[PDB]
Protein backbone atom coordinates (compact mmCIF):
# COMPACT_ATOMS: atom_id res chain seq x y z
CA UNK A 1 0.00 0.00 0.00
CA UNK A 2 1.00 3.64 -0.80
CA UNK A 3 -0.82 6.96 -1.20
CA UNK A 4 -1.12 6.80 -4.74
CA UNK A 5 -1.18 2.92 -5.52
CA UNK A 6 -2.88 0.44 -3.92
CA UNK A 7 -2.19 -3.64 -4.86
CA UNK A 8 -2.60 -6.81 -2.80
CA UNK A 9 -1.65 -10.01 -4.20
CA UNK A 10 -2.55 -13.53 -3.39
CA UNK A 11 -2.56 -16.94 -4.22
CA UNK A 12 -5.97 -17.77 -3.80
CA UNK A 13 -8.77 -15.52 -3.65
CA UNK A 14 -12.63 -14.89 -3.49
CA UNK A 15 -15.26 -13.06 -2.47
CA UNK A 16 -15.49 -13.85 1.48
CA UNK A 17 -19.00 -14.18 1.88
CA UNK A 18 -18.68 -16.75 4.54
CA UNK A 19 -15.16 -18.02 6.51
CA UNK A 20 -15.07 -20.86 4.15
CA UNK A 21 -15.01 -21.07 0.86
CA UNK A 22 -14.73 -25.07 0.29
CA UNK A 23 -18.80 -25.55 -0.28
CA UNK A 24 -18.37 -22.53 -3.40
CA UNK A 25 -15.31 -24.02 -5.03
CA UNK A 26 -16.56 -28.06 -4.41
CA UNK A 27 -18.98 -26.45 -7.31
CA UNK A 28 -16.18 -25.36 -9.37
CA UNK A 29 -14.32 -29.02 -8.86
CA UNK A 30 -17.64 -31.26 -9.54
CA UNK A 31 -17.80 -28.91 -13.03
CA UNK A 32 -14.45 -29.26 -13.68
CA UNK A 33 -14.49 -33.25 -13.32
CA UNK A 34 -17.54 -33.91 -15.13
CA UNK A 35 -16.32 -31.79 -17.76
CA UNK A 36 -13.35 -33.59 -17.93
CA UNK A 37 -14.74 -37.01 -17.66
CA UNK A 38 -17.51 -36.20 -20.29
CA UNK A 39 -14.69 -34.85 -22.84
CA UNK A 40 -12.79 -38.29 -22.74
CA UNK A 41 -15.91 -40.14 -23.23
CA UNK A 42 -16.87 -38.15 -26.29
CA UNK A 43 -13.36 -37.88 -27.67
CA UNK A 44 -13.47 -41.86 -27.36
CA UNK A 45 -16.40 -42.87 -28.34
CA UNK A 46 -16.02 -40.10 -31.91
CA UNK A 47 -12.35 -41.31 -32.70
CA UNK A 48 -11.57 -44.88 -31.34
CA UNK A 49 -14.86 -46.71 -32.52
CA UNK A 50 -15.58 -44.88 -35.98
CA UNK A 51 -12.14 -44.93 -37.47
CA UNK A 52 -11.81 -47.99 -36.94
CA UNK A 53 -14.87 -49.32 -37.80
CA UNK A 54 -14.24 -46.90 -41.56
CA UNK A 55 -11.07 -49.00 -41.53
CA UNK A 56 -12.11 -52.29 -41.01
CA UNK A 57 -13.13 -53.50 -44.61
CA UNK A 58 -12.00 -51.78 -47.44
CA UNK A 59 -9.75 -54.25 -49.29
CA UNK A 60 -12.21 -56.98 -50.43
CA UNK A 61 -13.75 -54.77 -52.92
CA UNK A 62 -10.72 -52.94 -54.20
CA UNK A 63 -9.54 -56.52 -55.07
CA UNK A 64 -12.69 -57.37 -56.91
CA UNK A 65 -12.77 -54.32 -59.40
CA UNK A 66 -12.31 -55.74 -62.42
CA UNK A 67 -14.09 -59.29 -62.01
CA UNK A 68 -16.40 -60.27 -64.53
CA UNK A 69 -18.03 -63.04 -62.87
CA UNK B 1 12.76 -86.42 -75.68
CA UNK B 2 12.61 -89.70 -76.53
CA UNK B 3 16.18 -90.30 -78.37
CA UNK B 4 18.79 -92.50 -77.65
CA UNK B 5 22.17 -92.54 -79.34
CA UNK B 6 24.51 -96.19 -79.46
CA UNK B 7 26.28 -96.29 -76.72
CA UNK B 8 25.23 -92.55 -76.01
CA UNK B 9 22.80 -91.47 -73.10
CA UNK B 10 20.06 -89.19 -73.53
CA UNK B 11 19.74 -85.27 -74.14
CA UNK B 12 17.85 -82.42 -71.93
CA UNK B 13 15.41 -80.53 -73.38
CA UNK B 14 14.43 -77.00 -72.54
CA UNK B 15 11.35 -75.40 -74.68
CA UNK B 16 9.78 -72.29 -74.65
CA UNK B 17 6.16 -71.27 -75.79
CA UNK B 18 4.76 -67.56 -76.08
CA UNK B 19 1.22 -66.98 -74.60
CA UNK B 20 -0.10 -70.15 -74.69
CA UNK B 21 -2.98 -68.05 -73.85
CA UNK B 22 -3.35 -67.47 -78.44
CA UNK B 23 -3.87 -70.94 -78.51
CA UNK B 24 -7.33 -71.15 -76.45
CA UNK B 25 -8.52 -67.40 -78.06
CA UNK B 26 -8.24 -69.35 -80.98
CA UNK B 27 -10.33 -72.17 -79.76
CA UNK B 28 -12.89 -69.58 -78.84
CA UNK B 29 -12.74 -67.64 -82.39
CA UNK B 30 -14.26 -70.97 -83.72
CA UNK B 31 -16.84 -72.41 -81.70
CA UNK B 32 -19.70 -70.75 -82.52
CA UNK B 33 -19.20 -71.88 -86.24
CA UNK B 34 -18.90 -75.65 -85.60
CA UNK B 35 -22.25 -75.19 -83.50
CA UNK B 36 -21.70 -74.98 -80.05
CA UNK B 37 -23.68 -73.47 -77.24
CA UNK B 38 -21.19 -70.34 -75.18
CA UNK B 39 -20.83 -70.73 -71.59
CA UNK B 40 -19.19 -69.02 -68.80
CA UNK B 41 -17.97 -65.33 -70.11
CA UNK B 42 -18.33 -66.15 -74.10
CA UNK B 43 -16.44 -69.00 -73.75
CA UNK B 44 -16.32 -72.90 -75.45
CA UNK B 45 -17.84 -75.25 -73.24
CA UNK B 46 -14.92 -77.76 -73.93
CA UNK B 47 -12.26 -75.59 -72.30
CA UNK B 48 -10.71 -77.46 -69.75
CA UNK B 49 -10.60 -80.63 -71.88
CA UNK B 50 -8.94 -79.23 -74.93
CA UNK B 51 -6.52 -77.42 -72.53
CA UNK B 52 -5.76 -80.88 -70.71
CA UNK B 53 -5.13 -82.55 -73.73
CA UNK B 54 -2.04 -80.07 -74.35
CA UNK B 55 -0.81 -79.67 -70.92
CA UNK B 56 -0.54 -83.58 -70.64
CA UNK B 57 1.80 -83.74 -72.99
CA UNK B 58 4.35 -81.27 -71.87
CA UNK B 59 6.18 -83.44 -69.24
CA UNK B 60 8.97 -85.91 -68.27
CA UNK B 61 9.09 -89.51 -68.19
CA UNK B 62 11.31 -92.26 -67.05
CA UNK B 63 13.47 -92.20 -70.54
CA UNK B 64 14.36 -88.41 -71.29
CA UNK B 65 13.63 -85.44 -69.34
CA UNK B 66 12.03 -81.85 -70.41
CA UNK B 67 12.31 -78.47 -68.31
CA UNK B 68 9.85 -75.85 -69.59
CA UNK B 69 9.37 -72.42 -69.38
CA UNK B 70 5.48 -70.69 -70.27
CA UNK B 71 4.25 -67.10 -70.55
CA UNK B 72 0.31 -66.66 -69.74
CA UNK B 73 -1.53 -63.60 -70.67
CA UNK B 74 -4.11 -62.79 -68.57
CA UNK B 75 -7.19 -60.76 -70.13
CA UNK B 76 -8.23 -57.15 -68.55
CA UNK B 77 -6.05 -57.87 -65.35
CA UNK B 78 -8.58 -60.24 -63.88
CA UNK B 79 -6.81 -63.63 -62.36
CA UNK B 80 -10.26 -64.52 -61.52
CA UNK B 81 -11.10 -65.20 -66.09
CA UNK B 82 -11.68 -68.60 -66.40
CA UNK B 83 -8.86 -69.30 -68.80
CA UNK B 84 -5.96 -68.27 -66.09
CA UNK B 85 -7.72 -70.05 -63.18
CA UNK B 86 -7.79 -73.62 -65.07
CA UNK B 87 -3.75 -72.82 -65.93
CA UNK B 88 -3.14 -72.55 -62.38
CA UNK B 89 -3.40 -76.30 -61.96
CA UNK B 90 -0.83 -77.67 -64.52
CA UNK B 91 2.20 -75.93 -63.07
CA UNK B 92 4.79 -76.51 -60.66
CA UNK B 93 5.98 -72.81 -60.11
CA UNK B 94 3.68 -70.09 -60.87
CA UNK B 95 4.96 -65.87 -61.11
CA UNK B 96 2.99 -63.58 -60.97
CA UNK B 97 4.02 -60.21 -61.83
CA UNK B 98 1.30 -57.11 -60.96
CA UNK B 99 0.90 -53.38 -62.59
CA UNK B 100 0.91 -51.83 -59.60
CA UNK B 101 4.56 -52.76 -58.72
CA UNK B 102 5.47 -51.97 -62.59
CA UNK B 103 3.94 -48.31 -62.17
CA UNK B 104 6.13 -47.36 -59.38
CA UNK B 105 9.33 -47.98 -61.46
CA UNK B 106 10.31 -51.66 -59.79
CA UNK B 107 11.36 -54.22 -62.45
CA UNK B 108 11.08 -56.87 -62.43
CA UNK B 109 7.64 -56.46 -61.08
CA UNK B 110 7.39 -59.63 -59.36
CA UNK B 111 4.44 -59.85 -56.84
CA UNK B 112 5.94 -61.56 -53.43
CA UNK B 113 2.26 -62.30 -51.95
CA UNK B 114 0.97 -64.38 -55.22
CA UNK B 115 3.77 -66.41 -56.35
CA UNK B 116 4.66 -70.03 -55.09
CA UNK B 117 6.75 -73.11 -55.74
CA UNK B 118 6.41 -76.78 -54.82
Amino acid sequence: VQPHVVTVLADTAIRADNLDEAAILEARKNAEQLLANQKSDLDSAAALAALAETAAQLETIRKIKNRAQ
Amino acid sequence: RDEKDENGKGRDVLLFVDNIYRYTLAGTEVSALLGRMPSAVGYQPTLAEEMGVLQERITSTKSGSITSIQAVYVPADDLTDPSPATTFAHLDATVVLSRDIASSGIYPAIDPLDSTSR
